[PDB]
């Protein structure tokens, strides 16, 4: 009851989006992952997959902002900065990409 | 193209749906919720997973192989 997903339903939707991303359909993954984040915006696993889906869609500016939200949620994975660097390279921010890539190698 | 593997690994979640009985219950419960959403993001996703029903075999196979 209610516009919400159980823990297993959230994982199922995350898996549906991850499969689309795996098979080179980032536009379809983004659709499923946006819905998961509309109902459960705190879903970190869903947001990381959306970040990569946006990178595959050449949407670097959006992908970098989603990484910023992960960072302030407490995300401490080193591969987060690899996404930030890749996102900055897509937008021409080569100096910001180098700064983020240094943090990826630091951790 | 070299970094594509590390990006996919970052997007891969670190299991609750291993049992096939639990998988079908999760899919039916997921389709019932998104079909009641009114926002364009929920409606677009409700259309998409209704077209992925023939892919449910590929879904469960990927779960067990991880
Ligand atoms: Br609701
Ligand atoms: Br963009
Ligand atoms: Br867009
Ligand atoms: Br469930």
């Amino acid at each position: 009851h209610g516009m919400t997903l159980s823990a297993k339903q959230q994982s199922a939707l995350l898996l549906l989006g991850w499969l689309q991303l795996q098979y080179g359909h980032p536009d379809r993954a983004r659709i499923l992952l946006d819905a998961l984040l509309a109902l459960h915006p705190e879903h970190k696993e869903g947001r990381r997959a959306l970040v990569v889906s946006l990178l595959k869609l050449q949407k670097g500016s959006m992908a970098k902002e989603h990484c910023t939200l992960l960072q302030e949620q407490g995300e401490q994975s080193a591969a987060l900065w690899l996404c930030v660097s890749r996102a900055c390279q897509q937008e021409g921010n080569l100096e910001e990409a180098r700064s983020a890539y240094q943090r990826y190698l630091a951790q | 193209r070299l970094a594509d593997r590390a990006l996919l690994d970052f997007a891969t979640p670190h299991h609750d749906l291993l049992r096939p009985v639990d998988f079908h219950q999760a899919m039916q419960g997921l389709r019932s919720v998104l079909a009641e959403g009114q926002s364009p993001e929920l409606r677009a996703a409700a259309i998409l997973l209704e077209q992925m029903h023939a892919d449910e075999q590929l879904m469960q196979m990927t779960l067990h192989l991880l």
